[PDB]
């Protein structure tokens, strides 16, 4: 039932079926994936995320 | 002896033409069957026998629970 | 083709249905009845080529529903649960026999 | 198991890709002229000639969608023409709470309904499914002055307006949201 969200080693615990039982009630987010965004739509509304700082070489 | 049944059953011939050769069944028309068959009176089987079709009697249980053995 | 019969032959089928004796009530039959009409006016020009025998509650007819009257040949069984009309195997069996009809659409 | 007739077999899916079974209904179902007016297939007149013993091959509902010839006996590979078939246009049902009342609409010739008593469905066709979703509305707004579907169609109604219908983003618990 639980998933964990860990912010930078931090432990919340929230649990899902999707929906997902939170603090407030049931809500519904939906998820579009990019390469370098994060594309969030909770309803009939849309916001959009920029992924970018520190250059990080992907191999060794 | 359920007197229900007996009042409305109909004889199965082995040979109508002399009775002295034997009854095959007793049975009930189907509107005869259809009124005690909603009741679970006895255990019969739908056939057609002899061009006809009858209800063959398979059990006798009598209705009244505690007059049998 | 002139009848279900003719159809078979034709689109190789291997049984023949001309009469359905319908194990059901509701909508189902009213677009069923419809839609395979339509299908067999769509394919004969004729809503009546397959002709339908069925079964009768007391409880469904007094509401008039209208998938009863369209129906050919009409037996009374006993109303309820289904254990006491649809599903009488041996009233439709009783039904089946008597007519004699050659299939069960449920 | 030699299935002969019109069957459902119903699955869950999940964005992984992954999918499973769930069952399968060896009967007719209610809402099935949904599919009907898209594949332009009279499901219980299949169900019919499958009892005759027809071949998939020589169904007629079939012969259009695998664009064949209509009276040709020639025996198809299924799986040859998979590509054959796009689907033509969209439906939706929406179950709205005699015994069984078909309620036509005159204001499209695409769309059209029933409420039974106790509950019923609506069916609505489109070229596509912004046509599709247009006729409903439409038609529910008229829907909501028809007697058999005015409380119960009031809050269903708004539902369908949500931007998740619209985006086609729904689950088994949406609907318990809405209201």
């Amino acid at each position: 039932n639980s998933y964990v969200v860990i912010m930078n080693g931090s432990c919340v615990e929230v649990d899902v079926h999707l929906l997902l039982s939170y603090d407030g009630s049931s809500y519904t987010t939906y998820m579009k994936e990019e390469v370098d965004r994060y594309r969030i739509t909770i309803g009939n509304k849309t916001c959009v995320f920029e992924k970018e700082s520190v250059m990080r070489s992907p191999s060794a | 002896l359920a007197e229900e049944i007996r009042h409305m059953f109909h004889v199965a011939w082995v040979d109508p033409e002399d009775p002295y050769k034997g009854y095959r069944y007793l049975y009930l028309t189907p509107q005869d069957y259809k009124r005690v068959s909603a009741l679970n009176s006895v255990h019969c089987e739908h056939v057609e026998d002899e061009g006809e079709s009858r209800y063959k009697i398979t059990d006798i249980i009598g209705k009244e629970e505690g007059i049998g053995p | 083709v002139a009848s279900p019969a003719e159809f078979v032959t034709r689109f190789g089928g291997n049984k023949v249905i001309e009469k359905v004796l319908i194990a059901n009530n509701g909508i189902a039959a009213v677009k069923c009845m419809r839609s395979i009409r339509r299908w067999s006016y769509e394919m004969f020009r004729n809503e009546r080529a397959i002709r339908f025998v069925v079964m009768v509650t007391p409880e469904d007819l007094k509401a008039n529903a209208e998938y009863i009257k369209m129906a050919d040949h009409y037996v009374p069984v006993p109303g309820g649960p289904n254990n006491n009309n649809y599903a009488n195997v041996e009233l439709i069996l009783d039904i089946a026999k008597r007519i004699p009809v050659q299939a069960v659409w449920a | 198991v030699g299935y002969v007739s019109a069957g459902t077999v119903e699955y869950l899916y999940s964005q992984d890709g992954s999918f499973y079974f769930l069952e399968l209904n060896p009967r007719l179902q209610v809402e099935h002229p949904c599919t009907e007016m898209v594949a332009d297939v009279n499901l219980p007149a299949a169900q019919l000639q499958i009892a005759m013993g027809i071949p998939l091959y020589r169904i007629k509902d079939i012969r259009m969608m695998y664009g064949v010839s209509p009276w040709g006996d020639s025996p198809i590979d299924f799986e040859d023409s998979a590509h054959v078939p796009c689907p033509r246009g969209h439906v939706i049902a929406a179950r709205i709470t005699g015994t069984v009342q078909e309620l036509n609409f005159r204001s499209n010739k695409n769309v059209w309904g029933y409420f039974s008593v106790q509950f019923g469905h609506c069916f609505s066709w489109g070229e596509n499914r912004e046509e599709a979703i247009s006729n409903m509305v439409v038609a529910l707004k008229e829907l909501s002055i028809r007697g058999d579907f005015r409380t119960t169609v009031e809050y269903l109604i708004k539902l369908l307006e949500t931007e998740s219908f619209q985006m086609n983003r729904i689950d088994t618990g949406w609907l318990d949201r809405l209201i």
